[PDB]
């Protein structure tokens, strides 16, 4: 629901929930294959479900080099 | 699933055809960087080795691996200036190296030479970039000839040489680059383990290792054409899974060795490898100073002074 985006570079959206992370990450234009995204301590792979209560992290795996 | 236990997977790779549960992705990770490091003869068993370590999640992550590993893994952070991020990738990596106990090893390029990474995109003209680049090779190749390291490692990935090599595609050089560079006189070997990880994957590692690693790119990095390249492999990467490591693999084994001959010289200021009379980085030096000088940033009576190599 609550999606707290990198690099800060601080960026926060929201977006609706019961639908799995590759639904959520296509709605940023976010390439699955440049991110990771984490709930708490877990990472979540792209079937995982996303919740409506659920806050997310995701991360740049893109080095600017 | 976790391919070995069966239990949810942490990490899904369509690429390997393989996905991993925490403990197992840790375990793999780990023993992938010990089969690239045998494979291709990078390290010695338990030898030194100097890490070139920046606080960013690649280089912090081969720290922990080459650790693990039972690697002797001494650390260099150069402190490059560039304002803040520079100022937080060194207390990163102080903060790494003391969790650890591990050797860190700092040279802070303001303090030694005067001038920073931004001052040098003023003063020496080049870009930031490549004063940055050229500073940091040179460095780190002279505090590893300097402290006897045999060989230097650096947490270069997959997105990262793919990127190289389709830029020197895009842009036709191709025979220099390599996971593994030879040792010579004056130049320590240069080593690349992470090289076939790509960048998700060595981040995955960092953060379920639970390795503090620093976020922020640098500034100077925004609109780099590696970006640019990157985003276009990754493009493809997405609907094709392995296409980088193809990529990459499928130019060092068949076009690389047929790309291609003259022994390199001796620096006469520094005595350090260079192809010219002058190495690039005691030029860059004496041009910085000069332009310095110029604009009463620096002494006129004030002299560039190498550190020469030992013998
Ligand atoms: N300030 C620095 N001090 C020492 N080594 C560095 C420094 N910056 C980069 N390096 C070395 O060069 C490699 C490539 O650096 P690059 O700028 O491409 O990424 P990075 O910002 O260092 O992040 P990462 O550590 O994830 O690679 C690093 O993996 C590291 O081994
Ligand atoms: S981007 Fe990479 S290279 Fe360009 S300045 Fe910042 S660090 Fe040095
Ligand atoms: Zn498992
Ligand atoms: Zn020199």
């Amino acid at each position: 629901h609550r999606v707290v985006l990198r690099l800060p570079e601080r960026k926060e959206v929201e977006v609706k929930g019961n639908r799995p992370l590759r639904e959520v990450l296509e709605e940023l234009g976010l390439n699955p294959e440049t991110v990771v995204a984490v709930r708490g301590e877990e990472l979540l792979t792209l079937e995982d479900e996303v919740r409506e209560e659920d806050t997310l992290e995701v991360l740049s795996a893109i080095s600017g080099g | 699933v976790c391919k070995v236990c069966g239990q949810k997977a942490q990490v899904e790779m369509r690429s390997r055809g393989l996905a991993l549960c925490r403990e197992h992705y840790l375990d793999w990770f780990v023993k992938e960087t010990e089969r690239a490091i045998r494979r291709h003869r990078m390290l010695l068993p338990g030898e030194r080795v100097l890490v070139a370590v920046s606080g960013g999640k690649d280089s912090l992550a081969l720290w922990d691996v080459l650790s693990r590993l039972g690697y002797q893994a001494v650390g260099l952070h150069i402190e490059l200036g560039i304002g803040e991020y520079s100022k937080r990738s060194l207390e990163v990596t102080q903060a790494f190296a003391r969790e650890r106990g591990l050797e860190l090893l700092v040279v802070d390029l303001k303090e030694a030479y005067g001038f920073g990474v931004p001052e040098l995109a003023r003063l020496s003209g080049r870009v930031a970039c490549s004063a940055c680049g050229l500073s940091k090779r040179y460095i780190i190749n002279q505090v590893a000839v300097e402290e006897g390291f045999r060989v230097v490692a650096t947490g270069h990935n997959l997105d990262d040489e793919a990127a190289v090599l389709f830029g020197n595609l895009l842009n036709p050089t191709l025979s220099r680059q390599g996971p593994v560079l030879p040792e010579k006189p004056g130049l320590a070997a240069r080593v690349k383990p992470f090289y076939r990880f790509s960048e998700r994957e060595v981040l995955s590692y960092t953060l379920l290792r639970g390795i503090r690693y620093l976020h922020e790119e640098c500034p100077n990095a925004k609109g780099a054409k590696s970006l640019l390249y990157k985003e276009a492999l990754n493009l493809v990467e997405r609907s094709m899974p392995g296409a980088k490591l193809r990529f990459l693999d499928g130019f060092l084994e068949k076009i690389r060795p047929r790309l291609d001959e003259v022994a390199l010289r001796e620096c006469e200021r520094c005595g350090y490898p260079t192809t010219g009379a002058v190495c690039a980085f005691c030029r860059m030096w004496d041009a910085v100073y000069r332009r310095a000088k110029k604009r009463k940033l620096l002494p006129e009576e004030v002299s560039f002074r190498p550190r020469v190599k030992p013998l």
